[PDB]
RNA sequence: AGGGGAUCGAAGAUGAUCAGAUACCGUCGUAGUCUUAACCAUAAACUAUGCCGACUAGGGAUCGGGUGGUGUUUUUCUUAUGACCCACUCGGCACCUUACGAGAAAUCAAAGUCUUUGGGUUCUGGGGGGAGUAUGGUCGCAAGGCUGAAACUUAAAGGAAUU
């Protein structure tokens, strides 16, 4: 029976983007906020949007969630972004020098007009 | 596409194409030296025969017929002319 | 106007295909506009198959399988549920579901 | 393509296709046949005087429903029967 | 007043474009009818009809009104709007809007010798548009515009002054037979004449030359 | 009513009609 | 059978620069395809075009700039009588200002402007705009 | 014309080789592409990588001439991709669409994503192909990542390359932006091999 | 287009696809203008100087606009062998 | 008109079902179904798309042939065929995606290269009914076929799509 609106999702979703720092966990302290903050007419209604508030805080607390923006999020996505393998993938020092090349490849590489340490197969179907 | 130099393509483009729709009309078959292995004599055979070639002097058949080029008889050895 | 670019047959290339009688009904039908259900059903039903083996001389038996090709009129198909009415965009389809 | 012959010595055949194909067209087979002569009452002619038979009063197709007051005439000319509305409101009873 | 969405529109209220004829040159989208009230003052609004437009539902039947409105001066420049709506005013309001958007230009010609101010079209334009082919055909001076009374008007609104047509199918559907009019008017553009053989600049587009005028900051 | 239906009975009529004919012959 | 080859080429043409196409494959190749050829060129519808020699018909290869927006021929070679050319002119050219109707005289092959000059007229050919 | 710097230097090469950009055209092969140089015995086709080099430069050379950096939009909705546009982002002006495209972006002036570029970069034709349509409805140019089997309609300047890729994708990505630079005067030297790396392009799945 | 007292008129001239010389409409909502920059020593890419390529939209609709471009561009030598003329 | 006549079966019988049911369903069942000599000349004889020719756009298939592969297998040692595999190529039955072209649209690689109208040709149509009727020919043993009207009548008959 209880599945909320569009009038609570959407406006806890906005509270969430707006305020997650001081927007905390537990269910009393979030319809405080709510009251302080947002201007909501019925107390039903402000009582209903923390409750959203509170389920999103704790479905948060467990990883990140679509349409959810807030500024924390993101910052820590950025952070997470810059890392990059001192090795490197591209490196070739996995395949131990000469990158494994078919002959092809190797053709290419002559006819471009290069020198470059090369390792040449054959492949068949 | 768009924009081509008609009038000389690429060799392999061309050799691609079918005979007749070249640039210009150009047979794809040849004509060969055909050594006999018994007696030294060269007889001048077209790659798709239809008749069971022999050569001039004896009865050996050089030759035989297929749907386009001829199959040789095997001991033969020839040479592109 | 064409409902079927197929015009619900599969011939183009022939002239006269020969007709195959209907197996439920007989309504004599061009063996290509014939809808054609190849049923594998094995010769014992899937329940009473246990019962047939504590029965059977010869423990590890095969037990085989029938095998029949089954011809329905179109019109045969579509009320016994083998073939259904399909929407405009999905008629196209003509890869079998499964 | 195009159905009709092009050639510059068509001509003839071009002529002779047209006048088959005219006969489909009604008033040409009319003017033609000289069906205003042949058949229709007056003698494909403008008017016609005739000689007052009766007068009747018709009902009208659907939609409408209206007794019309018309007169059965037969022609001086040649003697063919017709029927004649009679226009305007009062009008049926000027004939006899 | 009017604040502009649209680079383009936020760039001729600055007062960096200063004719319409530049969008025309870049192709330039015209998506804010604004910019067209701006450097066309002088649009003169034909509504051509109203007609009403029915879906049939399970309790009576839904009736909208189409309307359909022409737009221009006398140089050159035509929009058609179709549009319907429930409200008339309303719908007549939405598809001069519409006309506006659209606006176009014309290769307004000469018939034979240039003596002085082209009075016809350049070329022999057609518009094909439903079944409605709609030919127009360079006119002699002082001929007047030729044309069922629709494309007539339409003409006039183009500036167009001398004008043969030739139009073919069922002309009687109006809407249809307005467009394809349209479409003409459009095509004289387009059409490669010897007098615009000769390969010309590429200027930058004002989209590019006033970048940075362009964006709210 | 069907065409052919009505073929038939137009076939049908000139039977008789033939028949007639031939009566007067 | 090719009943036509000038008006084969003629369409080849079109077809070439309604898709955009900067060169053309011509396939049977006359002196009056050349001819036509030449005038376009002469007018600047064209440009350079070579005549390979196949020992037999021939093969052109024609390259346009894509000014050309329209040839084609009249097929049934009517016989223009010098006051007739006008009409022609008024239904077959997009304008009064532009383009040619090529028409074959005793004169040789020429657009109709060339004619007029000249005083002679025979029989068309085709038009370019 | 570009002066000698603009040659495909070995290490590039090297590069190029070790993604991989050079091999994945697959067996079925579009018409409008002679990027080709072979057909390896197996079936698959091998790009021309000099080719696809020049392809990247001319590229950059356009991004350069687009005046506001902000202008210029790269999109992909194929998750090998997104992290690589982002990155791209960060470092040109650039605006990034990452995931999800919507329809109406480009056109319809009330969309809160309502971007006008006047330059577009794709992963991909192939499943950006929405992004390309509205690109034609607004004159705006559209530089792809083609490999030789994605369609190449609407699609101005084409960069022949891998889209199996996993790396091959990103590292043409971080090129771009890296030729880009150059392009600009942000990187002062061409011969100096740039201070990041490659790998910070690609793609990482959910593993931390 | 030109009047008899030389003067032009004619509002606006149109611009013309460099690829194929075919005139590009008002309301062509497809066309397109490819702006490559002019290049300099250290790459540079110098202000304000590009090279400018108008595409109808036809031959993008098509698809042939980026073999187009790449013949434009090996001509006025943008690329060095990327387009071949003969294929 | 002979021969054959197993099955299935216009007519017929005949049992049900229905208000009726010499209709559907059931059971029989002459003619026919098969054939040999004749005849008949029509079918939604349909791709409802006349034939020949040129050109425009990709993509895989597939059948027939032909080329090139130190490609795979066969094995009686090289084999040599054959069968595959790949690539190309003419000819065919089709199909898939886009149309930048068509079209009233459904749709169409032709139904495209048509108001920017002309490659060559044969046939057919000119609102709906009356009517494929009347009549006159002619061909049929006959059934019928080919040919084919008019008077009069009528504001619509139709096509494709829509809610
Ligand atoms: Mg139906
Ligand atoms: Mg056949
Ligand atoms: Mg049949
Ligand atoms: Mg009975
Ligand atoms: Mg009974
Ligand atoms: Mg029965
Ligand atoms: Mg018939
Ligand atoms: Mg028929
Ligand atoms: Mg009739
Ligand atoms: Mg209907
Ligand atoms: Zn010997
Ligand atoms: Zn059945």
């Amino acid at each position: 029976g209880r599945v909320r609106t569009k009038t609570v999702k959407r406006a806890s979703k906005a509270l969430i983007e707006k305020y997650y720092p001081k927007l905390t966990m537990d269910f009393q302290t979030n319809k405080r906020l709510c009251d302080e903050i947002a201007t909501i007419q019925s107390k039903r209604l402000r009582n209903k949007i923390a409750g959203y508030t509170t389920h999103l805080m704790k479905r948060i607390q467990k990883g990140p969630v679509r349409g959810i923006s807030f500024k924390l999020q993101e910052e820590e996505r950025e952070r997470k972004d810059q890392y990059v393998p001192d090795v490197s993938a591209l490196d070739l020092s996995h395949s131990n020098d000469v990158l494994n090349v078919d002959t092809q490849t190797a053709e290419l590489v002559n006819s471009l007009g290069l020198k470059l340490p090369l390792s040449v197969s054959s492949v068949s179907a | 596409v768009l924009v081509q130099d008609l009038l000389h393509p690429t060799a392999a483009s061309e050799a691609r194409k079918h005979k007749l729709k070249t640039l210009v009309q150009s047979p794809r078959s040849h004509f060969l030296d055909v050594k006999c292995p018994g007696c030294l004599n060269i007889t001048t055979v077209f790659s798709h025969a239809q008749t069971a070639v022999t050569c001039e002097s004896c009865s050996t058949v050089l030759c035989t017929p297929t749907g386009g080029k001829a199959k040789l008889s095997e001991g033969t050895s020839f040479r592109r002319k | 106007p064409k409902k079927r670019a197929s015009n619900g047959r599969n011939k183009k290339g022939r002239g006269h295909v020969k007709p195959v009688r209907c197996v439920n009904c007989s309504r004599s039908v061009p063996k290509d506009k014939a809808i054609k259900r190849m049923a594998i059903r094995n010769i014992v039903e899937a329940a009473a198959i246990r019962d047939l083996s504590e029965a059977s001389v010869y423990a590890e038996y095969a037990l085989p399988k029938t095998y029949n090709k089954l011809h329905y009129c179109i019109s045969c198909a579509i009320h016994a549920r083998i073939v259904r009415v399909r929407s405009r965009t999905d008629r196209r389809i003509r890869a079998p579901p499964q | 393509g195009k159905g009709k012959p092009r050639g510059l010595n068509s001509a003839r055949k071009l002529r002779v296709h047209r006048r088959n194909n005219r006969w489909a067209e009604t008033t040409y087979k009319k003017r033609l046949l000289g069906t205003a002569f042949k058949s229709s009452p007056f003698g494909g002619s403008s008017h016609a005087k005739g000689i007052v038979l009766e007068k009747i009063g018709i009902e009208s197709k659907q939609p409408n429903s209206a007794i019309r007051k018309c007169v059965r005439v037969q022609l001086i000319k040649n003697g063919k029967k017709v029927t004649a509305f009679v226009p305007n409101d009062g009008c049926l009873n000027f004939v006899d | 007043g009017w604040v502009p969405v649209t680079k383009l529109g936020r760039l001729v209220k600055a007062g960096k474009i200063s004719s319409i004829e530049e969008i025309f040159l870049h192709s330039l989208p015209v998506k804010e009818f604004q910019i067209i009230d701006q450097l066309l003052p002088n649009l003169k609004d034909e509504v051509m009809n109203i007609k009403p437009v029915q879906k049939q539902t399970r309790a009576g039947q839904r009736t909208r009104f189409k309307a359909v409105v022409v737009v221009g001066d006398s140089n050159g420049h035509v929009g058609l709007g179709i549009k319907t709506a429930k409200e008339v005013a309303g719908a007549i309001r939405a598809g001069i809007i519409i006309a506006k958007l659209s606006v176009i230009p014309i290769r307004r010609g000469y018939w034979g010798t240039n003596l002085g101010q082209p009075h016809s079209l350049a070329t022999k334009t057609s518009g094909k548009c439903g079944s409605v082919s709609v030919r127009l055909i360079p006119a002699p001076r002082g001929s007047g515009i030729v044309a069922s009374p629709a494309v007539k008007k339409l003409m006039q609104l183009a500036g167009v002054e001398d004008v043969y047509t030739s139009s073919t199918g069922s002309t009687r559907t109006l809407e249809n037979t307005l467009k394809a009019a349209f479409v003409a008017i459009g095509n004289t553009y387009g059409f490669l004449t010897p007098n615009l053989w000769e390969v010309q600049a590429l200027t930058p587009s004002p989209m590019d030359v006033y970048a940075d005028y362009a964006t709210a900051s | 009513m069907r065409a052919k239906w009505r073929k038939k009975r137009t076939r049908r009529l000139k039977r008789k009609r033939r028949k007639v004919r031939a009566r007067s012959k | 059978t090719r009943t036509s080859v000038l008006a084969d080429a003629l369409n080849a043409i079109n077809n070439a620069e309604k898709t955009g196409k900067r060169q053309v494959l011509i396939r049977p190749s006359s002196k009056v395809i050349i001819k036509f050829l030449q005038v376009m060129q002469k007018h600047g519808y064209i440009g350079e075009f070579e005549y390979i020699d196949d020992h037999r018909s021939g093969k052109i290869v024609v390259q346009l700039n894509g000014r050309l927006n329209k040839c084609g021929v009249i097929s049934p070679r009517f016989n223009v009588k010098i006051a007739d050319v006008e009409k022609w002119t008024a239904n077959l050219l997009p304008a009064r200002q532009f383009g040619y109707v090529i028409l074959t005289t005793s004169a040789g092959i020429m657009d109709h402007e060339e004619a007029h000059r000249k005083h002679v007229s025979g029989k068309i050919l085709g038009f370019v705009y | 014309s570009l002066p000698s710097t603009f040659d495909l230097t070995s290490e590039d090469a090297q590069l190029l080789l070790a993604a991989r950009v050079h091999l994945g055209a697959k067996n079925v092969q579009v018409h409008q592409e002679p990027y080709v140089y072979k057909a390896r015995p197996d079936g698959v086709n091998v790009i021309n990588v000099g080719k696809t080099w020049e392809k990247i430069v001319l590229a950059a050379r356009i991004i350069a001439a687009i005046p506001n950096p902000e202008d210029v939009v790269a999109i992909s909705s194929r998750t090998y991709g997104q992290r690589a546009v982002l990155k791209y982002a960060a470092h040109t002006g650039a605006t990034p669409i990452a995931g999800r495209f919507t329809p109406g972006s480009f056109t319809n002036y009330i969309t809160r994503s309502f971007k006008e570029p006047r330059l577009v970069i794709v992963t991909d034709p192939r499943s950006d192909a929405q992004a390309i349509k509205e690109s034609s409805y607004v004159n705006i140019p559209v530089i792809a990542l083609t490999d030789l089997d994605s369609p190449s309609e609407y699609v101005d300047v084409a960069i022949p390359c891998n889209n199996r890729g996993k790396h091959s994708i990103g590292l043409i990505w971080y090129l771009l932006a890296r030729e880009v630079l150059r392009l600009r005067g942000a990187l002062p030297d061409r011969t100096q091999p740039w201070a990041i790396m490659p790998d910070l392009y690609f793609y990482r799945n959910p593993e931390e | 287009m030109e009047n008899d007292k030389g003067q032009l008129v004619e509002l606006y001239v149109p611009r013309k696809c460099s690829a194929t010389n075919r005139i590009i409409k008002a309301k062509d909502h497809s066309s397109v203008q490819i702006n490559i920059a002019q290049v300099d020593e250290e790459g540079r890419a110098i202000p304000g100087e590009y090279v400018t390529y108008a595409l109808s939209g036809y031959i993008r609709a098509r698809g042939e606009a980026d073999d187009s471009l790449n013949r434009l561009a090996q001509q006025d030598g943008l690329l060095k062998n990327v387009w071949s003329y003969s294929r």
